[PDB]
């Protein structure tokens, strides 16, 4: 169970 | 001292030399195709139509498309070497799919032109070779078409887009950084790699698992009509909707235990090789699946408004298949399609939920035929195929009447990422924030409205291009004002 | 080993002894000027970014090279050596001091010395050994987030629930679904509501509490030295265990060993040997840095507090509840015995010397080793656990195996034609090869503990395709270096050098370098004396240099199998191509100047320097109608212009009474130049960063502007506009925001006092003009959207109509990534803080066995000055997620000599 929401990537 | 190193399963990029040098790279096409013309990437366009809701267990995955976070649906997605994702991902997959099929295309031709095969059987089957793949061009540049070119219907636009198509690249070319095609380039790319294939493919299929004329008719008859063609659609349609018989079924059980096998239903004309070790994967974004044990609970994200549930007459064995009263354990439905194919199980007893990708089933040529034929004014054969499909359906449908038509798509097409281009070419706004929820799911599936209404010709029914495309090449033109 | 006209810093045994971490560069933040270290994850089993005069690539890795002894070897295998075996770091920061050494000396080197025995009588056995524990440095990140009820409240009346409902018809909806689901399972059933309570409003759950523990840290060490005649021996034993914080099990232990042995045989031959090895577990904690429901900070902080991951005696239950959940979900620990792993890394280090004298001023040296490191893990998932899908059981077992062998053999000239004129020449060859090689097999539908060798696994469709990877490298370079010296105050060096890489295809994989430098000693000849200064040199050097860290095989244009059916073999093309890929060709202007101050109690080293990297081995990305990703090209510019200075001094007021000070400096300005594709910038997609051709390595953002007190809604300022705001965001708001990605100030102090065998050391350590994206913000602060999570208690103030008066919004738009999550993430940092005591010499006349005892308490990293909300400033680069924040350690110690 993940919350991708957002992902700003490094 | 000798210091290149050559990398281990690897090997140099040359030209065909043999017949069996081509017969591989065929099958490396179709496995790329396989993870590009797949369910997974679909979804996306299919939840943002105008039928779902999300529920509270949703992470922002299915928000920012049930919604219309038009903030997350810009750069929605990912393409790197993690994760392959979104509208990116999308994106990128049918790319890959067109530039590989580019390189194939273009060296079997070399091949042919070098005469380098060893009898007239190889050179007959590598020009068959040729067809396949210039279909997979279509199928790539049609599905970038769906989704990143604007319908005859928008209002507002970027200035210039309105007239644009994808980035058509006819030559397998990886440094190329050109301009956006006009549509009728892409169109015409599209319509004639086809029609150059249904000329060498041979009228009888011979493999379920490769492409045949029996296809590209279909996928041919699917983009006529989301042209609005509809007279041209229904003739694709009419050859070879007649050689896919409708899943014989009594009950529901009969029909989801044929609709979910792959082996065993005839209605599917083109399917992506699987085995429960190759080419199966989980599909679980729909319906929320988990194994628990011999069992299969769900915890899904979004989750159809009340209406969707309404379309179905509670015979209809879609009903309990397609979507499955089976969400809080008996309160509401979900969409279930994508549920399972057993036969990928490593373990009879116990489920692992993969399926296989499937590329088109005769039920939309049903659908194709029907929507086409009221539009051409033919109502015999507009009501002979729809009531044909309604009632193997289990659910034989009132009146034939295009009203008629809407619904019985939406049934059967649910899950399959056609819904929300029905909706544009149907004129159908959003709505989303007056739909009602299910009742029974209270609690857990309720009502959020949208952070930007869509209404009628809302630029936001065709996504904008990835921000990595327009980053690298500043001779794209985007879609989305201003 | 360097020139005299390099810029060098070398550091000494203390800065590198005795530190509760196994990553020794963590130790040299703020010791080095220009070095700029970074350690971004407490996690034991991470390893720091240095960096020296800034990043010297936008593809090529710019870490410096290491070199143990001879030998360059990977901060991993570094890790599983035993630092106190080391004699000194030297950080080599410019093209003259670097000349000798390749792959990409163009990030300078760091050449850690071991120690030798010293040629003693007696010959010294020394007893190290300590215990402590770790914590996590930073709680304000949960000072302000929702109470349980206050979150209830909150999530009720923003309509997340359904529309009217209440808050009871809410709490009674969770313990409704915790009670049907608990009782389902056996092993709950009727323990729900004795000993468990997942949901209970009426107390908060510690979510610190189930995800971080305290830990331990121990080691320990034995070492003799001694040695005498022409031969000198240095081993040593040792022990150390690193135990991770976080619950989500990560470790570091080691068991080690090292000989080192050197030996004149007569007046020409001196042979030695340096010989180390080590036992190693080391066990990550791999899902930090992502958003998963309730791990890691992220789940400290998100988790609703009215769940309940404890029993009812304040342990750990195994198993948690959330509404809507089909399966309880295991916690840490739980998850944990159930998922177990392991892996054994047996590490050897082998080094031989030569150095044949046969006539007099030449000094042949022939030097050879190899690295070679076996590693075997595995992992299971348990069967019969009733929290998981199936009841069958997993097992992975993998093998790895590194050998890096390297020969490097000199022949080197000392003569001089006069008594004026002192020259050295020395040539050399050099041969670096790495060959390694990963090998792992699965099998699954496990039905017993005890019968779960892989052999054991179901046949069918439970069968998998096993793990294979390889990868190797090799370099081939010829060097030389030559030293002129005249009347002991004026002296130059020039080198010149090939090197030649695999990583490159045959027409291009060799490339020349050369550097030039002079030290020129103003004191000793413009100034024969003075009566307040004691040292005075300016050196000055120019060179370029190679820079080759990429891939193995990143030139070729492949192909690779891509099976369609079982039947036959099937085949894509896999990577893009550059058949012209080479060196990437780096060059270093430096103008130094060192001075000594009152009698050599006052030094300072200042270095101006200009480093530009040219054919710039660039990851380009692609456009994805290419079908491709990446491919690496020699492609655009870069320049690093900066000055570093250091310096140090003595303060004496009783000579039985040391004070002593140290500090540390630099600043870099970087500059991007060319770029691809006739790019003036490129935003790299989805990073909030860009690349734009006048400016640095920047971030790339809108700039928020506060709220519509009118309406509630965000806004952000349009750029070029006049100020003009809107409540419309789209992509096109987006601008180059004049803050850099890679921090352009670092430095660092340290302050020393001894009295009499009391003495106290402290190291500070700063990062200024860091700034970053704290991901985590994106969900603890909107109202928009994943309404699951815990939020931040501003919340409770969003605008509405009746409370207008705010600059938090109203509920129901989420937040872009824009200037409100860039955060200035600069930091002090007290690096490490050591109160010691050496008992007294007379304590120990009369028991001729022992000679000397040492106590010392000892804290690394307590204070931490800094404006981020987040935990760790350090554990970032240009976001920061769910992160492991580095460790505070609280460590005793003692030492004993005989
Ligand atoms: C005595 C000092 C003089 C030694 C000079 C040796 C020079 C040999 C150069 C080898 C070479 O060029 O091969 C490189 C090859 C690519 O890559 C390779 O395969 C290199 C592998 C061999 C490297 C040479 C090892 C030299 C060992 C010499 C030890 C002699 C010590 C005697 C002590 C008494
Ligand atoms: C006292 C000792 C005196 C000797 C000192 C050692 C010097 C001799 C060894 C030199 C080896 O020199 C090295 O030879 C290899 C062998 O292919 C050359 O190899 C290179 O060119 C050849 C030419 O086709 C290709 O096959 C190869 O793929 C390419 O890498 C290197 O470019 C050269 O640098």
């Amino acid at each position: 169970a993940s919350t991708t929401g957002a992902n700003s990537q490094r | 001292c000798e210091l290149d190193r050559d990398p281990e399963g690897k090997d140099f990029q040359q030209p065909y030399t043999s017949f069996v040098q081509t017969k591989q790279n065929r099958d490396g096409l179709y496995a790329l195709l396989r993870n590009t013309e797949n369910p997974r990437m679909h979804f996306y366009q299919e939840l943002q139509s105008d039928m779902y809701c999300t529920t509270i267990t949703d992470g922002n995955s299915l928000a920012p498309f049930v919604n219309w976070d038009l903030g997350i649906l810009n750069d929605h997605g990912r393409a790197d070497e993690d994760e392959v994702s979104g509208i990116a991902g999308y994106y990128f997959v049918y790319n890959r799919l067109n530039q590989q099929a580019n390189a194939f295309v273009n060296n079997t031709e070399a091949a042919l032109q070098n005469q380098v095969y060893k009898n007239s059987t190889e050179i007959a089957n590598a020009k068959s070779f040729l067809a396949e793949g210039k279909v997979l061009q279509a199928l790539a540049i049609w599905r970038l078409m769906d989704r990143f070119s604007f319908h005859e219907s928008v209002t507002e636009v970027n200035s210039g887009a309105k007239d644009l198509g994808v980035i058509l690249l006819k030559e397998y070319n990886p440094g190329y950084i050109g301009p956006r095609a006009t549509k009728a380039q892409c169109y015409d790319y599209i319509l004639s790699r086809l029609s150059e294939a249904i000329e060498v493919l041979p009228e009888n299929r011979e493999s379920v698992l490769y492409v045949s004329r029996d296809y590209a008719y279909a996928l041919r008859a699917r983009i006529y009509l989301a042209l609005g063609e509809y007279g041209k659609a229904a003739a694709d349609a009419k050859m070879v909707v007649d050689k896919y018989p409708l899943i014989g079924a009594a009950d529901a059980s009969e029909f989801e235990n044929i609709y979910r096998s792959d082996a065993n239903n005839p209605e599917i004309i083109f399917r992506g090789f699987a085995s429960a070790t190759l080419g199966s994967f989980t599909a679980t974004t729909l319906n929320g699946a988990a194994p628990a044990g011999k069992d299969i609970k769900y915890n899904p994200s979004a989750v159809p408004f009340q209406w969707v549930v309404d379309l179905y007459e509670n015979e209809d064995f879609r009903k309990s298949v397609y979507i499955a009263k089976v969400v809080k354990k008996d309160k509401g439905y979900l969409v279930n399609k994508f549920l399972e194919d057993k036969a990928y199980r490593d373990v009879q007893d116990k489920p692992n939920l993969k399926v296989g990708a499937r590329y088109f089933s005769v039920a939309e040529v049903y659908l194709i035929l029907v929507e086409s034929a009221l539009q051409t004014g033919d109502t015999p054969t507009a009501e002979k195929y729809l009531k044909a499909l309604s009632k193997a359906r289990g659910a034989e449908v009132s009146v034939v009447n295009m009203e008629a038509l809407q619904a019985e798509r939406t049934r059967e097409l649910i899950g399959e990422g056609s819904r929300l281009r029905d909706m544009v070419r149907w004129s159908i706004p959003n709505n989303h924030d007056a739909f009602e929820t299910q009742p029974g799911l209270e609690g857990f599936a309720n009502t959020t409205p949208l952070k930007a209404q869509a209404p009628v010709g809302f630029y936001a029914y065709t996504w904008e291009f990835p921000q990595r495309d327009r980053q690298t090449n500043p001779q794209l033109i985007k879609n989305w004002p201003i | 080993l360097s020139t005299v006209s390099g810029s060098v810093a070398k550091v000494s045994s203390e800065k590198l002894a005795e530190k509760p971490v196994a990553n020794i560069m963590d130790a040299l933040q703020g010791q080095v000027a220009g070095m700029q270290v970074m350690t971004t994850s407490g996690d034991p089993t991470a390893v720091a970014s240095v960096e020296i005069h800034g990043t010297g690539s936008l593809g090529a890795s710019s870490a410096p090279l290491y070199i143990v002894d001879g030998m360059q070897t990977s901060l991993d295998v570094v890790a599983t050596m035993n630092p106190n075996d080391f004699e000194s770091m030297s950080v080599l920061k410019d093209a003259s001091a670097t000349s000798i050494y390749g792959a990409r000396a163009a990030n300078g080197v760091v050449f850690i010395q071991t120690k030798k025995g010293k040629m003693s009588e007696r010959g010294r056995i020394t007893f190290n050994a300590s215990y402590g524990i770790s914590q996590i440095l930073n709680t304000k990140p949960l000072d302000n987030m929702m109470t349980g009820d206050e979150l209830l409240d909150f999530q009720v009346k923003a309509g997340f629930w359904g529309n009217n409902q209440t808050v009871q018809k809410v709490k009674d909806m969770i313990l409704a679904g915790a009670e049907d689901l608990y009782g389902n399972y056996d092993s709950l059933k009727d323990e729900y509501g004795k000993t468990l309570f997942p949901v209970d409003f009426n107390h908060d759950a510690d979510w610190l509490k189930a995800l971080f523990k305290t830990a331990p840290t121990s080691q320990g060490d034995i070492s003799f030295s001694g040695g005498s005649q022409g031969t000198s021996y240095y081993a040593s034993i040792g022990y150390f265990d690193q135990e991770g914080m976080a619950r989500e099990p990560a470790n570091f232990k080691r068991y080690s060993g090292r000989l080192n042995f050197e030996s004149r045989i007569n007046e020409w031959l001196k042979v030695g040997a340096n010989l180390s090895g080590a036992i190693a577990n080391r066990r990550s904690a791999d899902y930090f840095g992502k958003y998963y429901m309730g791990s890691g900070t992220f789940g400290v902080l998100t988790m609703p507090r009215y769940y309940n991951p404890f029993d009812v005696n304040g342990d750990l239950a195994d198993v948690y509840y959330m509404y809507g959940a089909t399966r309880p979900s295991m916690t840490e620990p739980y998850f944990a015995k159930m998922r177990p792993f392991s892996s054994e890394s047996h590490q050897a280090n082998v080094n031989g010397f030569a150095q044949i004298t046969p006539i007099k001023g030449l000094t042949l040296k022939a030097q050879a080793g190899v690295d070679i490191t076996n590693t075997r893990t595995s992992s299971k998932r348990m069967p019969n656990n009733p929290y998981d899908s199936t009841p069958l059981g997993e097992r992975r077992e993998r093998a790895y195996r590194d050998v890096s062998k390297s020969f490097t053999n000199t022949a080197e000239y000392k003569f001089s034609i006069d008594e004026k004129h002192d020259l050295t020449a020395l040539m050399g060859h050099e041969y670096i090869e790495y060959e390694g090689d990963v090998i792992g097999a699965s099998s699954k539908g496990f039905e017993s503990d005890k019968l779960m060798l892989l052999s054991q696994g179901k046949t069918g469709n439970s069968l998998s395709l096993p793990e294979h990877r390889v990868a190797e490298y090799a370099y081939l370079s010829f060097f030389s270096r030559f030293n002129y010296g005249f009347d002991k105050w004026m002296y130059i060096d020039f080198s010149v050098r090939n090197d030649q890489s695999s990583r490159f295809g045959s027409n291009n994989r060799s490339a020349w370098f050369y550097s030039v430098g002079g030290m020129f000693d103003i004191y000793n000849k413009f100034i024969q004396e003075s009566n307040w200064l004691s040292d005075l040199r300016l050196k000055m050097s120019y060179g370029t240099t190679g820079n080759s860290e990429i891939g193995n095989y990143n030139h070729q244009a492949l192909v690779t199998v891509n099976n369609y059916t079982e039947d036959a073999m099937g085949l894509s093309i896999s990577t893009a191509g550059n058949p012209d890929l080479s060196w990437e060709k780096q060059s270093q202007f430096n103008f130094g100047l060192a001075a000594g101050a009152f009698n050599n109690r006052l030094s300072a080293e200042v270095d101006f320097y200009v480093r530009t990297t040219n054919d710039m081995l660039i990851d380009v990305p692609m456009p994805y109608i290419s079908g491709f990703f990446s491919q690496y090209q020699n492609v655009g510019s870069m320049k690093n212009t900066g000055v570093d200075l250091s310096l140090k001094g003595t303060i004496y007021q009783n000579k039985d009474w040391n004070v002593y000070a140290s500090a540390n400096f630099n600043y870099n300005r970087q500059e991007i130049t060319k770029l691809f594709f006739g790019l003036n910038k490129y935003m790299l997609p989805n990073t909030g960063t860009i690349w734009e051709i006048g400016y640095p390595n920047s971030f790339y953002m809108a700039e928020y502007a506060g709220i519509d007190k009118k309406t509630g809604k965000q806004l952000w300022y349009v750029p070029g506009q006049v100020k003009v705001t809107t409540s419309q965001y789209s992509a096109d708001l987006e601008t180059r925001i004049d803050k850099s990605v890679t921090p352009p100030i670092t430095g660092g102090f340290s302050l020393g006092a001894s009295w009499k065998g009391l003495s106290l050391d402290a190291d500070f350590a700063y990062i200024v003009g860091k700034w970053m994206i704290n991901n985590d913000r994106y969900f603890t602060e909107n109202g928009g959207g994943l309404m699951q999570l815990n939020k931040d208690k501003m919340l409770l103030n969003a605008w509405t109509e009746d409370n207008k008066e705010t600059d938090v919004p109203k509920l129901g738009q989420s937040p872009q990534f824009d200037t409100h999550l860039l955060e200035n993430a600069s930091f002090l940092r007290l690096k490490n803080l050591k109160l010691t005591y050496v008992l007294p010499n007379s304590l120990f006349a009369g028991q001729n066995v022992i000679g000397g005892a040492r106590v010392y308490l000892m804290a690394r990293n307590l204070l931490t000055v800094t404006k981020y909300k987040g935990f760790d400033p350090e554990a970032g680069g240009n976001v920061g997620k769910n992160q492991y924040p580095n460790s505070k350690q609280y460590v005793a110690g003692i030492q004993l000599s005989f």
